């Protein structure tokens, strides 16, 4: 429980550090490529070099594209992670499509909060 | 290796690592803990905790079909769902300030924040960090640490 004893410092994990894309898009506003960066160098600092890039399309589109949409998503998101130490083989890279929503595709705001790279990291 | 009995208590031990790296926006005077769905390594927590800072963790088994789970929990420990089930607890958590764990790590592309491996020599975990940027509550990363600690012999 040495966690309470943290101050104010390092909380990268805030709502800001989702990884979010804009219709159709697949590469990375600044604005979340430097959040990738402050993420990729938070991760680094406590010993974890290895994570997996799971990337998602929101409804619109046939599966197959969205597929090959979430996979680039993933890609580019991976590029940060090694232009910031990570080994490349130590991410993985997966593409899951419209098929595994966060949020009500029914909704423009969901429909948002699904074009995503979601960073899992692995034990 | 091991028994039923001690990975639960493990289970304990290792949630209650978790939460100190946590923080909740409007910090309450008592955890509440809900233990959602099959369980197999629940019973531990289920006894009530106390935290290493006072506070102590009210801990109650709840039912997957209650909507205001969002409000009536801080720290969901969510146990066996299928896929539609694991949505409609997501929709009642949704909004509200309130952290996820899974009792199995077969299931953390969308949900939970952390995802537990039970069986095996140590205890591990998976964190998703969409999910805990979503989530609403304030995670530290070195909580990562807790994971690898033990995936390391
Ligand atoms: N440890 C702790 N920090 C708190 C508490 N209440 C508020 N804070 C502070 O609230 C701040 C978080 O601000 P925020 O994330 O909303 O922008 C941190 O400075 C955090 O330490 C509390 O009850 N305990």
């Amino acid at each position: 429980e040495q966690g309470f004893e943290l101050r104010d410092e390092g909380w990268e994990f805030g709502m800001s550090s989702k990884v979010l894309f804009g219709n159709n898009l697949d590469r990375l506003n600044p604005d979340s490529r430097n959040t990738l960066t402050k993420i990729a160098r938070a991760l680094l600092a406590v010993d974890i070099d290895k994570v997996r890039l799971e990337g998602h399309t929101d409804n619109y589109g046939d599966e197959g594209y969205n597929q090959k949409l979430s996979e680039r998503r993933a890609e580019s998101v991976a590029a940060v992670f090694r232009e910031a130490g990570m080994p490349a083989a130590n991410i993985e890279v997966r593409g899951l499509g419209m098929s595994k929503p966060v949020a009500d595709n029914k909704t423009r705001a969901g429909r948002s909060e699904n074009r995503r790279v979601a960073i899992i990291v692995p034990a | 290796r091991t028994s039923i009995e001690q990975r639960s208590n493990a289970v304990s031990q290792v949630l209650l690592g978790i939460f100190s790296y946590v923080r909740w926006p409007k910090e309450p005077a008592v955890l509440q803990l809900c233990v959602v769905g099959p369980t197999e390594y629940a019973d531990g927590l289920l006894r009530g905790m106390v935290q290493a800072n006072g506070r102590r963790v009210h801990a109650e088994r709840r039912a997957v079909d209650n909507p205001d789970l969002g409000t009536l929990c801080n720290v969901i420990y969510l146990g066996v769902v299928d896929e539609r089930e694991r949505q409609q607890v997501f929709r009642s958590l949704a909004g509200h300030p309130v952290l996820s764990i899974s009792e199995r790590g077969t299931e953390c592309s969308v949900g939970s924040m952390f995802c537990l491996n039970v069986g095996g020599p140590r205890i591990t975990f998976e964190a998703n960090l969409d999910s805990i940027a979503r989530s609403g509550v304030r995670v530290h990363p070195s909580v990562l640490k807790l994971a690898r600690r033990q995936a390391t012999p």
